[PDB]
DNA sequence: ATCAATATCCACCTGCAGATTCTACCAAAAGTGTATTTGGAAACTGCTCCATCAAAAGGCATGTTCAGCTGAATTCAGCTGAACATGCCTTTTGATGGAGCAGTTTCCAAATACACTTTTGGTAGAATCTGCAGGTGGATATTGAT
DNA sequence: TCAATATCCACCTGCAGATTCTACCAAAAGTGTATTTGGAAACTGCTCCATCAAAAGGCATGTTCAGCTGAATTCAGCTGAACATGCCTTTTGATGGAGCAGTTTCCAAATACACTTTTGGTAGAATCTGCAGGTGGATATTGAT
């Protein structure tokens, strides 16, 4: 019985932005209802941007795409930010 | 010494800012549960739930109709009354598009 | 192979004072004495129809137990997302 | 054989690269998936993460609390505009609501 | 000489408008608008005609149906003339 | 540009929602939300277009636009 | 011989099963799924042109346009809900004017 | 090419009324629409397969997603004329 | 509560412009003949949770009383918004170029797929650890009074 | 101003729930080979954009007044506040066993691939439907009794 969750990662993030805060267990199930939530959004759209463009491939592009339609104003540019750097950081 | 009391409206005032201060169900638990398994057994016999399903209809219910209370409330505060009516509920609903 | 009592008119477990409560959290002062038995209407069609479709993925699944998902899920596709609830 | 490093690490995130890219290619959003589109979707999805537990994490301190709880989470969402936004079809288990009474309802 | 009372002309407009179908903003200055607010999002572009056709029926669309909302709510508050507030409570209660 | 939008054509889709007796105040009001309205969708649509690295917006650009916003328009496809 | 006319349709069985095969919905199609689906769009496609096409008729044109195929799902209970946020271009509303706005 | 149900939809309207022809924005119309069906139901089926992981798109996965989608009536003919065509089909 | 005068709506008309239907060519898509693999159903079986009940304590629902205050009904006029006439200018409609883009096609370098082998981060369960729920009690702020 | 009442605000500790610890192993990472694809380059028409021009009809403006909205006012009956009563919910735990999951096996059903046959998209020709205006009767409105 192994059931695999974003719950560490989600608590990783917490110790970086509030070193002295726990979170609770329903707390943490919502995290990860919204983790998983947005994963198929823009997952979703950019599988959908990818095929309106006849590409089999989904790419950052799309990814980046379809992050700029979900997301609202600075949520969105700030998304694209850390995505980018990721990114880059990672192709180094 | 006539007995204390609250004029009409103070109170409700009080409940009000208590219940928007907490987040606890506000139906009762077993009453509610009767209800989802009567009428999930009015679609098919003998289903059994899990427990947290229960509770996530009953989390989606009470959100869904604090919500609608809070469009009525705005409805009959348009209508330039302070109580809320059928009227008010029947509006919101057609606006929100669930009629 | 020992049944619970058959339910019935469990609508009216909606009682009056919940009704209120609700009412207060959305912020309402002051309530008709119609509005309790609309609000009850309200609900049932509510209910109905996340419980119907949760019913159908069950179904679906081949399964005889309705779970949090299937709730989840019957929400999501009816555009009233719930969090919380997974795993 | 080379000493293992992780995606994550590569691309200096918490989130789980790996598991992203696996979770996209059984998603069956797309026949193909580039070596980007994990990081950069695990590093959008850390970020919002991370957004929403900053202000959640004050609200809890607000209320002195050293718990998060679903009200802070509540609190947090619903008091930010993007994230009111974001989350405006959605519903947070006992999270309750905002306090608020409409002016015209409280006495004279 | 003839003059029809304040409401008969109004009721003749709404019968013949919901008779009809045709678009009831003119297409030069929406299509000018069109044009200045895309360019604050995106420089150097330009537009299918289809499209700009397709944006106007969506807006007139989305604006008929929100003058249906709008006089719910002003019939609501038992008037019969739709006000700003009429159009605030429709989009509060739309979720815009 | 938006003054464009002019009065008589406001209330010609005031009329077609049904709507008899109209405030002086609704036009101005009603400009500011067709404004907000178009922002929106084009936004969506140029982003769509960016994305196909095209640099004229399309009838389908529109149409995702309006869809992804719970707005689907038949017709244009 | 054709799958459509095997299946005693007139929407494409093979193209509505290409479009499932290439559309990233699942990794593998059954045969009968696109029949079903198929059958399915056929049936609507048939409701809606049916009472469009009575619409037409009413109106003494030959030619179904926009507007009957508007009138024809709006005055429709269950087409109207099905197609509840849909847009039909060029389709206008259907006459409806509230009571109160009436004289007398 | 550049495809579309016209033809097939000319085809049904022929079958329901004979003597009637129909507008090309018309006929948009009804492409946008069939294409909108498709999607609607094609993804719920998608969904119905992964929940309960499997990678096949079946018939059944079809008929729950149409009976998920369309209401009441419309749900049950709908189910009928999947029914039968795949009856019709198999042999 | 009808009438006479008047204005607009709504079929119905014809002629012919143009929108739709018909046609024919031809890549592209579906079909087909075979071969081969595999997803998932069937049959098991273990072992979680789920259904139902039980007791007891007290939180909360119900029914009652009654009066404050709200909704509903009504009155009245000031000023807004409708209707209509008038004449100006913005949009519509049409012509003409041509520059900018879409939209295609070819071919390798680069990217991704996927299998095998190997390693480690993630998980479940156990062991620790510790907020905060309630329980207490007093300060402070609000309320309604006669 | 007070009496009455509710809410606010520290303070307290124990234990239910949260975090940390541990160690096995599922799945990610390294590596190598096979297969797909993105884009730079070189094209070709084809939609738009820019520009010019006339003229039509739609809009802007000003006047008059009808009637709608908002304010003021009055009243009766409904809903909120308070209280006793006692029901049934909540809490905690027992007892069976229904029904999920977990494994293993093996065909019916699906994919793969090579090649032919059939079909649907496209643009111009051939048909034939609407529509642009114009008529006359139906219908509806207005002002006067
Ligand atoms: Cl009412
Ligand atoms: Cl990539
Ligand atoms: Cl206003
Ligand atoms: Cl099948
Ligand atoms: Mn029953
Ligand atoms: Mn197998
Ligand atoms: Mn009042
Ligand atoms: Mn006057
Ligand atoms: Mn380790
Ligand atoms: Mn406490
Ligand atoms: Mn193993
Ligand atoms: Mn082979
Ligand atoms: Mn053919
Ligand atoms: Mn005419």
């Amino acid at each position: 019985s192994r059931k695999e969750s974003y719950s560490i990662y989600v608590y990783k993030v917490l110790k970086q932005v509030h070193p002295d805060t726990g979170i609770s267990s329903k707390a943490m199930g919502i995290m990860n209802s919204f983790v998983n939530d947005i994963f198929e959004r823009i997952a979703g759209e950019a599988s959908r941007l990818a095929h309106y463009n006849k590409r089999s491939t989904i790419t950052s592009r799309e990814i980046q795409t379809a992050v700029r339609l979900l997301l609202p104003g600075e949520l969105a540019k700030h998304a694209v930010s850390e995505g980018t750097k990721a990114v880059t950081k990672y192709t180094s | 010494k006539k007995p204390h009391r609250y004029r009409p409206g103070t109170v409700a005032l009080r409940e009000i800012r208590r219940y928007q201060k907490s987040t606890e169900l506000l139906i009762r638990k077993l009453p509610f549960q009767r209800l989802v398994r009567e009428i999930a057994q009015d679609f098919k016999t003998d289903l059994r739930f899990q427990s947290s399903a229960v509770m996530a209809l009953q989390e989606a219910c009470e959100a869904y109709l604090v919500g609608l209370f809070e469009d009525t409330n705005l409805c009959a505060i348009h209508a330039k009354r302070v109580t809320i009516m059928p009227k008010d509920i029947q509006l919101a609903r057609r606006i929100r598009g669930e009629r | 192979k020992r049944h619970r009592k058959v339910l019935r008119d469990n609508i009216q477990g909606i009682t009056k004072p919940a009704i209120r409560r609700l009412a207060r959290r959305g912020g309402v002062k002051r309530i008709s004495g119609l509005i309790y038995e609309e609000t009850r209407g309200v609900l049932k069609v509510f209910l109905e129809n996340v419980i119907r479709d949760a019913v159908t993925y069950t179904e679906h699944a081949k399964r005889k137990t309705v779970t949090a998902m299937d709730v989840v899920y019957a929400l999501k596709r009816q555009g009233r997302t719930l969090y919380g609830f997974g795993g | 054989r080379a000493k293992a490093k992780t995606r994550s690490s590569r691309a200096g995130l918490q989130f789980p690269v790996g598991r992203v890219h696996r979770l996209l290619r059984k998603g069956n959003y797309s026949e193909r998936v580039g070596a980007g589109a994990p990081v950069y979707l695990a590093a959008v999805l850390e970020y919002l993460t991370a957004e929403i537990l900053e202000l959640a994490g004050n609200a809890a301190r607000d209320n002195k609390k050293t718990r998060i709880i679903p009200r802070h989470l509540q609190l947090a969402i619903r008091n930010d505009e993007e994230l009111n936004k974001l989350l405006g079809r959605v519903t947070i288990a006992q999270g309750g609501v905002l306090p608020n009474i409409q002016a015209v309802l409280l006495p004279k």
